[PDB]
This record gives structure tokens, C-alpha cells and sequence, in this order.
RNA sequence: GGUUGCACCGUCCGUCUUGAAACACGGGGCAGGGAGUUCGCGGCCGUGGCGAGGUUAAGGGGGUUAAGCCCCGUAGCCGCAGGGAAACCGACAUGCCCGCAGCCGGGCUUAUGCCCGGUGAGGGGCGGGGUGCGAAAGCGCCCGGAGUCACGGCCGCGAGA
RNA sequence: CGGCCGCCGAGACCCCGGCGCACGGACCGAUUGGUCCGUGAUCGGGUAGGCGGGCGUGCCGGUGGCGUAGAAGCCGGGCCG
């Protein structure tokens, strides 16, 4: 598969980079989160437990996803505005 | 939400839309007769019912009271009293003779029966007991004493 | 023992509900598929029935192996050849046929292949008609080693 | 690249076509409409509903096309419906086409249609 | 969890503990159940004429002449009543004035609904989602000091949000969004503006006086709160902004 | 879904961590879990707290896939995990039992699936 | 795409009906109009809150331009014990045994998975119990705490339905 | 009439590719739903009827768009389902 980084927005007040995602799956399963989360921190070359990926759908058939994720500075502050149910979902903890 | 016409549809354009032959569709004939009629009949009309236990008989048979001669009396068991005791604060405790507590009943206005079983020692006052509400009070270390 | 090659010629249309279903405990639904059973009394007495239903005999061990060879395959798109036959268990295709012949093991020991063949139909058609038994000339019923002629034409 | 099985199946589309399946005889009358419209024979007497073979086939699912393939426009594209400027945004040219809404005037029209082609994503019309 | 209570230079002083109901698990479902219920209640009934088709008697055309046995009026031969077919008939099953119009929704589940939709407020994703875009992103929701509610003047509570950076969501409150598709807009409510901000106060009557101005702006106290508010058309994450002594009241979650 | 299904987002989220569970660590109970979810309303648990005392010895993980419903003694050490209970249900389980903890939160206690009995 | 020639096949539509191309019934053609609806009550279903209780109705305070929502009223209904016509009496927060799920143990396949022993909520089967009939016995009904309210819809009945 | 041989001749049956359903597996979502893979020889006619999914119409609310550089509506054509 293969992910692109399409449209970037940058929230500097809380430290983060906020990212869509276009994703191509060609005959290929709808993504994990996981499989998402080891190449996109080979891109940004930061941690796989700061960086949450949250909110996915899935087109009829054609072959593109959207996604979004946020990349965070400090580790605090994937916690400071973004609620148990993403964070548990990711599988960060345990 | 579902849309009946969804269902009726326009659809299954059955135009009977869930009633069968077009001749069904009519009167009281399909019924069977109006409403609770044809129970009473001896002649076929529902006689069975969409009653489970069919119909039941005709003659209400039996007597009538007067509202009158019911005095109302309100149940309670002792299990009820038994689980509640900490909740009935408001109610005295006395460690000391009464059992552990002293509960008049009428604070609830009752006859007290005896399903479950007592904790605790419990001193009772009330309008009636049961026998078996007896036994386990005075089992419990308890006593009951009858207004 | 005796294993004898069965199939339906006739379909699920004027069949009783006792031999439809038979043909069906046979493991032979449709048309033109056929099935492996081994001689048995009891084994032997569902083709008795079927019989106005179907065509039966014994079969040869070459035409046995032309029929495993193409039409064999329990799932997936993969042909059962030497080497698919090899991975199951036995040394080969050749010991895997006398083996079925001799009776000491069946398909679905080996697994993955299925008790039923969807086979062809015989080209030059129907041997004799559905009308009829072996003896009447037609294809219907027992047949001898002549079963050979029917399946080849079916693969 | 674009796939192959994408084109296997585009070309099934192409080459098996479909019917019509505008509602039974609709010659006879005029008042059995105005050139779309099917409703399945829902009479008993029918012989389309008997399927008697010459009047005309009646739907089955049997008929439909490869989901990859359903919807897609005649080069292959995909269609997103452009009603302006903003609709463009997010638009992957390689796989989507527009088309601007025939609502559209020439005012919104030139600019949409001059940013779009520096998007990459063919546009239509103009002007 | 805190949240920096803010002076009226639109600056920083203190961070003080935000309430229970801010927790609280996202359900559109439930909201959506209690939005539905305040609507329902604030129609007013429709029917339609009862006494028509008394006013048209309807005759019976006989037989013998090749047409239906189906009433007309004596004289002319037009619609009539007792009918639905015709021109002028009955319909059919016309409106009537005992149509529901209530929903049901109890006490602690419309306080659970309410509870739900604040929540929703300090969710960054629910927020973008409503479309309010804010430029003062660690700041979901915003507490200002107390002497916010005592302002009651539409050009010094104006300032104040430009100020705060919460101007920007009024902007987007102007563009409109009722202007309405249909005939229906002549009998009313067209030409109208959008939501926008939700401001709570505690005290200076049960509205502020000059904050019911502001496009979009809709004022209340917590002792009115109610989802319609909140959460318009089950649509929650809709910017508030507190006043000190609110959360406080709120924190005591009542009902 | 169709018929059966949760309409409560924060049930049907909660289904889908629990056979992320089931597959990782491979053991079936959390899918278990997920299945008793899964039945209707009227089919989930009604769990008093007399029932709770009557069965199972102290310091055991007890999951309930419907309420804990208090009135009435707990003298055992279990500890209870539970998608919801009553406000009186929560004080005689945490006086006694080895402590009220939420069911989104039992993954926390207890993500492997040793030593829990499911109880209803 | 229009039209037409050619090949092949095709005796409307709807309805009645066992059988309709019909020498069964209905229709000139077109446009518009036109039919599963409302309340109460019961039986179901899904879903949601709360919880051995649960819900308010009627109402007036309050708020609002008005009004809904908010908080307040808890009358009454149903549930929490049943049986009996009534008099009138009043029960298992567990004694025994299976065993689904799961947990626990051993063996086994590369793995999933499998075979076998405990433990077994939920469930299933006894015992003992309440009460009615009863000299007695024997059955009838009931018994180890889940419901209430809310929302949509299916269906019955009364209503023009 | 009693044999026989070669052919012709279905939507059956075989065979490639596709589609739906049912079931398993995985993923995705804030609900419904969707997607990806696998299995189906033993899944795919259909009236009464039962169920399940989608479409369209009018108006309301939220949200987010369009219009005199041309809306709706009308008529013919193009494309998708």
C-alpha cells in the first residue's frame, strides 16, 4: 500500500501537526491503524507512541480512503484535547 | 421510520398490500363479528378466541364485597425489613434490649410475613404476624410484640 | 472391493422425495456430477433405488485416473495433479488411484478432494438415452467396465 | 498505472450494455409514458411477467455490473459533482474527472475551470 | 482537568477544576432522542375543516346509462362529497387536532442528554465537525471572570470577543442558512441568519441584554438550560463560553 | 445492526476493543464478552448483589454484561468490573469486594483472561 | 441515436379464474386528483434511561417576546409475594445433582484447532416450602429480587377505521 | 416392425470472467452501514405472505452550498445507476 499526506494543517498553540491522509489499498484490505502508524513514523521520524491516529471511512469500492492523524511534540498533550476512546483504539495502552 | 407505503409499497404494488384476495378486504364478515362478539355464540363465531386459554367460560359466577368490608392491609415481609435496616436510620436503634434494632413496623402500616430470612436481631411491632414470621424474629434473638 | 462410478442423468424435476434425497445421501444433486461409492449391502442398496434415476457400474483403474486428474478438486482453482495428489499423502497420482481402486483408502482420508466430480456430458450424448436400463440398451442403471465409454465422453 | 482487472471489467460493461428495461408496452399507449420509466408488470395476465420470450426481459439483479466498474463515466473516471471553486479541493485528478453543475454561471465558471486545469482535473465546458 | 478562567483584556490570570458532565461519554443518540422531544412540544396543531362535506349533501346517479354508481350533487354533475376520487372530495384522511405533538423523555435522561452535548464541547474533533473554527485551540470550552455577565451592551460585549479571538465564529454565523428551498418560506421563517456561539452567565437576569444582538448568539442562564441550545438539529460541539459562577452552579448537577 | 445491535455508541465501540483483545493475546473470553453484549436488551444481565455473594469465592474477576443492581449483603473480596451499576450497587462493592471498576477500564485490570468468570 | 429492411421469437394490459389471446369483465386518448389514516386499549418487537423501585399527570412558582427545554408537584399506576370466590392464611437472599459459555489442568497438530478431568454464572432436573381442595392422600396455582418509564413500528379490537 | 451406426439438436451440464446472497475471518465508523479476503458441488424461478436494503416527494431544524456573467420549470441530447 501506499500513503500520502495530502492536506496539513499546523496548530502551534498545543504543539502539534495535524495531517489527512489519502490512502491507497489496491485489492488490498481497508488499513489498520497499525500498519499506517509504522510507515508514517519513518516519514516523520518520531515516535510511534506520540503519534494518533483517529477517524477513518472507507469509499465503495474504488480504492481510496481518507484518514486523520496528528503528529504531538510532547507526550502529555495527546491527552490534553483528545479524549480515552481514540487512545485506547490505537492500542497505546497496554 | 418504516415507512408503511415503503412497505405497501407502492412496491409490492400487490395492491391487496398484505390482506390477500381482493375479495377480503370488507366488512365485519372478516372479523367474525364486531369486537369481543362471537365468544358468547354457540354457534361458530370466535368461540376460542385470541385468548391462549380459550375463551374462558361464561358465568361469572361468585360474589361480590362490598368496598366497604375490604379493610386494606399492606404485606411486607421480614426479608424486605431484614435488608433494609441501615437505609431505616430514621427508625430507632436500641442495642440494648429490642433485638439490635427497634423497627414499628408502622412506618409502613402492616402484617408482616415471613419469607426470607433475619441477620440481624430485630425488635418488630405491628398490626399482624405471621406464625413463620414468629419463629425466625425469635430465631434471630429478636422478640415481636403486637400493637 | 467393487467401487462403482455413479451419476445422475435425470433431474430433481419427477423425482420422489425419498430418491431425490437419496441421490442426495449419495452425494449426487444435479446433473451429470458423479461420486464414488465402495460395494457395501447396505451402500449398495441407495443405487437400487436411484436406479431409474441414474447410470452405475464399475469403473477402470485408466479411466479412474483421466476422471481424478481434471474433474477432482475439493476447493480452489488448482487442478488435482501429481504433485497436489503428492502433498496430500501417498507417493503419487498412480499409487493414490490404486489405492482408491483397492479400497483401503478413500478421498476423504487423503483431504481435500471432494466425494463429487462435476463431470461432462458424454459428447455424442446421452449413451442410449434416459428412457431406458443397461439392458434395454440404454444408460440408466448397471452398466459393465462399458461405464468407461460414458465417463471418458464426460471426462 | 491504472489496473487491468479495472479495464477487464470496463470493457465487460462496454460490451454487454444492458437492455432497456423502460417499463412493458409503452408504444401502445402514449399515456403509458414519457420516454424513462419502469414499473414491473405487477399483473397476473402479463406475458412479460410470464417472461414469454419477445416481450421485453423484466429486471434481475442477475443483470448489474462489477462494483469497481459501477459508476464510473465513459473515459474511465470518476465523477465528483463541482458545483465551485472550493468543491475542486481535495479532487485527485489522476482518479476523478469533474463536473460543473449546469446551475453554474460563466462568472464562477472561468474561474473554476482555470484553476481546475492547473489541478490537473479535466473539467467540460465553457464559455 | 483545568481550564484557565480569563480576565477581560482577553488575557490568562487563574486555572480552575472543570466539572463532572465534561467527562462524560459523546451520545449523539441520546441527544437526538431529547432535541426531537423539545421540538415536537414547541408545534402548534394543524388540521383541517371538519365540517366539509356536509356543506356539499352528495346525491346517488343511479344506474342505466353506462357510468359508475358513484354519488354527484343534483344539477350539475361535478364533485361531490363522500369521495375521494373526485375533484372537491373528501381527502381521504385529513389532519386532525389530536395528532401526536408530545414525546416523552425523562428526567435523569434529559439531564444525561445534557450532560452530553457539553462534553461534546471540549472534544476538538465534534468542534472542527460544527464548524465553529477557533484560533484559541487549548481553550475548549472558554471561562471568563465573573465581570463578563454584568456587561449588557452589544458594542462592549462586541470588543471583548475580538479581543479573545471568538469574533471569527460570529463571522461565519452571518453567512446564511435560511433562506429556504421551498414555497413553505412565505409563511414564515425566511430570510433569517445561523447559529453561532452559546454564552452561559450566572447572573444579570436570565438573558443578557445586549448579547441577544449578536448574530447567532443565543443567551442563557443554568438554571434554563436545555439541549435545543446546546445541541441544534442533534448537531453538539457548539462553542460556549462560561462565567465563573455558571460552573460553579452546574458542578451541583441537579434533577 | 438489522435487528439486534447497540444504537449506544459507547457499547458498540466497546464490542469492537474487545475482539482487538481476543485476537493479540488469542485467549476467547473477551469475544465471550462481546457476544453477551451482542443479545438484546431484555436478555442482558440483571445482577443483584445477593447474587453476586452467593457465588464465587474472594478475589476473582467478575465481568457483567448488564447492571449490578445493590439491597442486599456482599461479604466477599471479589472484585467486580461492569458496563454500569446502581449508585448503591457501587458503595457494597467497594467495602468489601476488591473494588467497583468500570468495564473500559477491565482492560486495565485484566487484558489476558486468567482467573475471570463471567457472571449474570 | 432516428428510421427502416432482414433473421429469430412473441395470440395485450389489469382483474375475475382451476384455466383469459378470449366470443369473461373494464378501459377512446391525454392531464390532474385519487385510497393502509387518528385516538384509546391490549399483545409483540427493536432501542434508550433509571434501578427494587420507577414514572410523573393535573398544577402553580420560574424563565422567555412567546415558548420549548430547564428545576420544583409524586396525586395515581405498575412492579417489588402469592393463593383463595370470600373468610382468611402467608413462601428457598440455596439443600442435592447435570452441564452450555468461560476459567483451570494434562496430552496433541507447525499453527488455528482437537481429545480427555475439575470448577461451573447463565440454563436444565430434584428436594423442602406457601396456599386452595382437603378427615387423609393426591393435585391446582405459586416460591432462591427484576421491573418501570420512554421512543419507533408490526399486529388485534372499538370507533366511518 | 426387429437390429445397428454416424450426426443434428436446450437457459440443461462443462468451462473463463463478473454480480448478489449466506457463512467465516480481518479492518473501518460517532449510529446505521461499508470495505477486504476465503468457503458454497451440495447458494441464486416465483403468486399469496413474511423479512431485509435502497430510491423519490412536501415541509421543518442544524450544517454546509448555489443564482440575472442566468434559478426552478419546460424540450431534445450526453453520462451513471
Amino acid at each position: 500500500m501506499e500513503i500520502r499526506i495530502k492536506e496539513i494543517k499546523e496548530n502551534k498553540l498545543i504543539g502539534r501537526k495535524e495531517i489527512y491522509f489519502e490512502i491507497y489499498h489496491p485489492g488490498e484490505p481497508t488499513p489498520s491503524r497499525k500498519d499506517v502508524k509504522g510507515k508514517l513514523v519513518a516519514m516523520l521520524d518520531l515516535n510511534p507512541e506520540t503519534t494518533v491516529i483517529q477517524y477513518i471511512r472507507s469509499y465503495f469500492g474504488s480504492y481510496i480512503s481518507k484518514g486523520y492523524a496528528k503528529a504531538y511534540d510532547s507526550k502529555e498533550r495527546m491527552l490534553y484535547i483528545e479524549p480515552e476512546y481514540i487512545l485506547i483504539r490505537d492500542g497505546l495502552i497496554e | 421510520m418504516i415507512r408503511r407505503r415503503k412497505k405497501v409499497r407502492k412496491l409490492r404494488g400487490s395492491h391487496t398490500h398484505g390482506w390477500g384476495c381482493k375479495k377480503k378486504h370488507r366488512g365485519g364478515g372478516s372479523k367474525g363479528g364486531r369486537g369481543m362478539a362471537g365468544t358468547g355464540k354457540r354457534n361458530k363465531s370466535k368461540w376460542t378466541w385470541t385468548i391462549k386459554y380459550a375463551p374462558d367460560h361464561l358465568g361469572k359466577r361468585g360474589f361480590s364485597r362490598p368496598p366497604e368490608v375490604q379493610r386494606e392491609v399492606r404485606v411486607v415481609n421480614l426479608k424486605f425489613i431484614d435488608e433494609h435496616l441501615d437505609e431505616l436510620m430514621q427508625m430507632g436503634i436500641a442495642y440494648e434490649e429490642g433485638g439490635k434494632i427497634i423497627v414499628d413496623v408502622t412506618q409502613f402500616a402492616d402484617k408482616v410475613l415471613g419469607t426470607g430470612k433475619l441477620t440481624r436481631p430485630l425488635v418488630i411491632k405491628a398490626r399482624a404476624f405471621s406464625p413463620k414470621a414468629e419463629e425466625k424474629i425469635k430465631a434471630a434473638g429478636g422478640e415481636a410484640v403486637l400493637v | 472391493m467393487a467401487k462403482l462410478a455413479v451419476i445422475r442423468i435425470r433431474g430433481r424435476v419427477n423425482v420422489k422425495r425419498p430418491v431425490r434425497d437419496t441421490l442426495a445421501m449419495l452425494r449426487l444433486h444435479r446433473v451429470n456430477h458423479c461420486v464414488i461409492v465402495d460395494d457395501t449391502p447396505s451402500y449398495l442398496g441407495m443405487l437400487q433405488k436411484a436406479k431409474d434415476y441414474i447410470t452405475w457400474g464399475e469403473i477402470n483403474a485408466e479411466t479412474l485416473a483421466k476422471l481424478i486428474r481434471k474433474r477432482g478438486r475439493l476447493i480452489g482453482n488448482k487442478p488435482v495433479t501429481d504433485e497436489y495428489v503428492k502433498e496430500k499423502l501417498g507417493m503419487t497420482i498412480e499409487e493414490f488411484a490404486q489405492k482408491v481402486v483397492n479400497g483401503e483408502m478413500s478421498l476423504k482420508d487423503l483431504p481435500n478432494l471432494k466425494p463429487v466430480f462435476r463431470l461432462h456430458p458424454p459428447r455424442g450424448g446421452f449413451r442410449g438415452s434416459k428412457k431406458r436400463s443397461f439392458k434395454e440398451g440404454g444408460a440408466l442403471g448397471y452398466r459393465g467396465e462399458k461405464i468407461n465409454e460414458l465417463i471418458e465422453r464426460m471426462l | 498505472e491504472k489496473e487491468f482487472k479495472r479495464l477487464l471489467r470496463v470493457r465487460a460493461r462496454l460490451k454487454r450494455k444492458k437492455p432497456r428495461f423502460l417499463r412493458q408496452e409503452w408504444w401502445r399507449y402514449p399515456k403509458f409514458k414519457n420516454d424513462p420509466k419502469w414499473r414491473r408488470p405487477k399483473g397476473i395476465d402479463s406475458k412479460m411477467r410470464l417472461k414469454l420470450k419477445g416481450k421485453p426481459r423484466s429486471p434481475s439483479i442477475g443483470w448489474s455490473s462489477p462494483k469497481l466498474v459501477r459508476g464510473l463515466h465513459p473515459s474511465g473516471y470518476e465523477e465528483v459533482l463541482v458545483h465551485n471553486v472550493k468543491e475542486l479541493e481535495a479532487l485527485d485528478p489522476k482518479r476523478q474527472a469533474a463536473r460543473i453543475a449546469h446551475t453554474v454561471g460563466k462568472k464562477k465558471r472561468i474561474e473554476i475551470i482555470k484553476r481546475a486545469e492547473e489541478l490537473g482535473i479535466k473539467v467540460l465546458n465553457p464559455r | 482537568m483545568k481550564v484557565k478562567v480569563f480576565d477581560l483584556n482577553g488575557q490568562p490570570v487563574g486555572e480552575i477544576e472543570l466539572p463532572k458532565v465534561f467527562f462524560t461519554p459523546f451520545r449523539p443518540d441520546l441527544i437526538r432522542r431529547a432535541v426531537i422531544a423539545s421540538w415536537t412540544h414547541r408545534i402548534q396543531p394543524q388540521g383541517r375543516d371538519p365540517m366539509a362535506g356536509k356543506r356539499r349533501v352528495t346525491e346517488n346517479i343511479g344506474k342505466g346509462h353506462s357510468m359508475a354508481r358513484v354519488e354527484r350533487l343534483k344539477t350539475p354533475p361535478r364533485y361531490a362529497a363522500f369521495v375521494p376520487f373526485a375533484r372537491g372530495g373528501r381527502r381521504t384522511h385529513p389532519p386532525k387536532v389530536e395528532k401526536i405533538i408530545w414525546e416523552d423523555i425523562n428526567k435523569k435522561e434529559k439531564r444525561l442528554a445534557l450532560m452530553s452535548a457539553i462534553a461534546a464541547t471540549a472534544n476538538y474533533d465534534l468542534v472542527r465537525a460544527r464548524g465553529h473554527i477557533i484560533d484559541n485551540v487549548p481553550q475548549l470550552p472558554l471561562i471568563v471572570v465573573d465581570d463578563l455577565q454584568k456587561v449588557q451592551k452589544t458594542r462592549e460585549t462586541r470588543e471583548i470577543f475580538k479581543k479573545l479571538g471568538i469574533w471569527d465564529d460570529i463571522v461565519r454565523a452571518k453567512e446564511k442558512s435560511g433562506v429556504r428551498a421551498g414555497k413553505g418560506k412565505m409563511r414564515g421563517r425566511r430570510y433569517k441568519k445561523a447559529k453561532g456561539p452559546l454564552i452561559v452567565v450566572g447572573k444579570n437576569e436570565g438573558i443578557v441584554l445586549g448579547a441577544r444582538n449578536h448574530p447567532g448568539v443565543d443567551v442563557v442562564v443554568v438554571d434554563n438550560l436545555g439541549v435545543e441550545h446546546l445541541a441544534p438539529g442533534t448537531h453538539p460541539g457548539r462553542l460556549t463560553v462560561w462565567t465563573v459562577s455558571a460552573i460553579e452552579r452546574l458542578r451541583e448537577l441537579y434533577g | 445492526m438489522k435487528r439486534t445491535g447497540p444504537t449506544d455508541p459507547n457499547l458498540r465501540r466497546l464490542i469492537r476493543y474487545l475482539r482487538k483483545k481476543s485476537n493479540e493475546y488469542g485467549v476467547k473470553i473477551w469475544k465471550d464478552v462481546a457476544w453477551r453484549l451482542e443479545r438484546p436488551r431484555r436478555q442482558r444481565a440483571e445482577v443483584n448483589v445477593s447474587k453476586i455473594n452467593r457465588y464465587a469465592n474472594d478475589g476473582e474477576m467478575i465481568v457483567v454484561p448488564g447492571s449490578v443492581l445493590g439491597a442486599g449483603k456482599l461479604e466477599k473480596k471479589v472484585i467486580v468490573a461492569a458496563w454500569k451499576f446502581s449508585e448503591t450497587a457501587r458503595r457494597k462493592i467497594i467495602e468489601a469486594g476488591g473494588e467497583a471498576i468500570t468495564i473500559e477500564e477491565l482492560i486495565e485490570r485484566n487484558p489476558t483472561g486468567s482467573g475471570v468468570r463471567i457472571m449474570e
